[PDB]
């Protein structure tokens, strides 16, 4: 079971760098000024509702750049990522009181990911 | 006996054996359905390829189940011929790679580039990959497989014979997958040696 | 304007952080877990010295939270104001220890089949084989997951072959840019 379930997170990780990725080498001005909120606390998988929360808005955010840079379809890794944090869960989201860019975000659940990744197997 | 294989973007290919058919393809998690006309093949076989979208976009997910339906016209209505629970990542089947071309040839050496063509991120490096040679000598199937447990998009072949007329032939598969099958064969490049 | 403090967590076993201060005082370390549990203040409890001067501090694995943002701080002690901090992402800075009993095998009179173990972790570490038989002037190299192997479809007997692997914590448990050192090198 936990075998099935460290396969979706290693997923997930990998296109929330193929976001980062792809917004690194790339209006990434006006692009790091939207302020994304992180959880206050994001330690069990449970804690993962705090990401689907905001992903309205990462896709509000990377609609801002056309998609010819990107080698991903914005709509459609979101609507990927949702799907991977739905099935993921299974409470409410209290977040954190300072404001983050989107790289500072994406950097922060791609740890979160990461952590759990480790501590199992 | 009704078999389907997701080639990692966005395209289901679906064969059928048991007057009008065709396939729905509905995703139990989106909200989407795709569909399309069976067509024969051999004498009791139907085939059908399902667009789920642009050539390389990211259309079904690893958690995703797509429920696969044939129907064929049964008077008034459509009839239920078949029906089956697809777990995409769970049948795997990429498209043979391409663009294959000479890195670098010698008199006794040669070197082989290919590329994998709409291969799904989610795989990173987890692929594999087989290659092997016709040699002037020998038929196809006689040619020994060249493993690469790795992801490389390339060969180097040594032992050649100068002035020799080679083909190259190299397929691709994910790790992931209980019925996860090799590729095709990739279109043979030939090349030659130098003297 | 203190010395940048580079940290480093060594194959997750233990931490030195470093840092060159002749550019004679004694700096002090200090840091804590900031958002966490335990989010006092820590002393360091080991130094580590150059010439009899504070060069750096050794944190051992109790005292190792990756994943948890890291806050070090350098301190002159002589003034409170002469102070920098740096936050730092621990599972970016693993360092493996090198890859060890690298072994060569063959699946058929031209195929070989590259091996090796990893001290700790293991779907954690990336790979990087590099290979050069006595005739080349450069390393042929190639990067390898998690599957610790690495297969050779097409040698050349009448050469002989060099093999070497470092490794990477990288990219499912931390986001690391720097590698292990090398492994021994093995011949064929
Ligand atoms: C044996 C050898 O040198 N292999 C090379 C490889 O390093 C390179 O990545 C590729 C692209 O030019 O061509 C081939
Ligand atoms: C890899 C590593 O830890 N490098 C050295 C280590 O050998 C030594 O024990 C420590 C204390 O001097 O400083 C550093
Ligand atoms: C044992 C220890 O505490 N540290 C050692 C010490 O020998 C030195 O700092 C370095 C190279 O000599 O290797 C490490
Ligand atoms: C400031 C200085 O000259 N060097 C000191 C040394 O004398 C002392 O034993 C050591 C332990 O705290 O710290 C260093
Ligand atoms: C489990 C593993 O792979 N680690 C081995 C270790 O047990 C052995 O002592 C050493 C020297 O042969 O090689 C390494
Ligand atoms: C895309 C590709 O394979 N290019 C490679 C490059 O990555 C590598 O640095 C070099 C040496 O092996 O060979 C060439």
């Amino acid at each position: 079971s936990t075998k099935k379930t460290q396969l979706q997170l290693e997923h997930l990780l990998l296109d929330l760098q193929m976001i980062l990725n792809g917004i690194n080498n790339y209006k990434l001005t006006r692009m790091l000024t939207f302020k994304f909120y992180m959880p206050k606390k994001a330690t069990e998988l449970k804690h993962l509702q705090c990401l689907e929360e905001e992903l309205k808005p990462l896709e509000e955010v990377l609609n801002l750049a056309h998609s010819k840079n990107f080698h991903f379809d914005p709509r459609d890794v979101v609507s990927n990522i949702n799907v991977f944090v739905l099935e993921l869960k299974g409470f409410m989201c209290e977040y954190a009181d300072e404001t983050a860019t989107i790289v500072e975000f994406l950097n922060r659940w791609i740890t979160f990911c990461q952590s759990i990744i480790s501590t199992l197997t | 006996q009704f078999t389907c294989f997701y080639n990692s973007r966005a395209q289901i290919s679906c064969v059928w054996s048991q007057t009008s058919c065709q396939v729905h393809a509905w995703p139990d998690r989106r909200r989407w359905q795709q569909t399309c006309e069976l067509l024969p093949v051999s004498q009791a076989s139907w085939a059908c390829n399902l667009i789920l979208g642009a050539p390389d976009s990211q259309k079904l997910t690893t958690v995703d189940i797509v429920t696969l339906r044939v129907l064929c016209r049964e008077g008034v209505r459509w009839r239920v011929m078949a029906i089956q629970d697809f777990k995409p990542f769970e049948n795997l089947r990429l498209m043979a790679p391409i663009s294959l071309q000479v890195v670098h040839v010698e008199t006794h050496r040669c070197n082989i580039s290919w590329e994998i063509s709409q291969a799904s991120h989610y795989f990173e490096r987890h692929l594999e990959f087989e290659a092997r040679t016709l040699s002037p000598g020998h038929t196809w199937e006689e040619a020994p497989l060249l493993t690469l447990k790795q992801k490389q998009e390339w060969i180097c072949l040594e032992t050649l014979t100068p002035d020799t007329q080679y083909e190259f032939q190299v397929r691709v598969k994910p790790l992931q997958g209980e019925f996860t099958t090799w590729s095709p064969w990739s279109q043979p490049l030939a090349f030659r040696t130098k003297p | 304007p203190l010395p940048e403090v580079q940290c480093f967590v060594f194959n997750v076993e233990y931490m030195n952080c470093t840092w060159q201060s002749s550019s004679p005082t004694n700096l002090t370390l200090h840091y804590w877990y900031k958002n966490s549990d335990n989010d006092k203040v820590q002393k360091c409890s080991h130094y580590l010295f150059s010439e009899e001067i504070t060069s750096g501090c050794q944190l051992q694995k109790k005292e190792i939270h990756l994943y948890q943002t890291f806050v070090v701080q350098l301190q002159d002690p002589r003034e409170p104001r002469r102070q920098a901090t740096q936050m730092l992402k621990l599972q970016n800075l693993v360092i493996p220890w090198a890859p060890e009993n690298l072994t060569l095998h063959k699946l058929s009179e031209s195929q070989l089949e590259l091996n090796w173990n990893n001290r700790f972790l293991n779907h954690c570490l990336e790979h990087l084989v590099q290979y050069r038989t006595d005739w080349d002037h450069s390393w042929t190299e190639q990067s390898v997951d998690y599957r610790h192997k690495f297969s050779l479809p097409s040698v050349d007997g009448q050469k002989r072959y060099t093999f070497r692997v470092r490794s990477r914590f990288n990219p499912l448990c931390g986001s690391a840019q720097h590698w292990s050192e090398w492994s021994h090198p093995i011949h064929w």
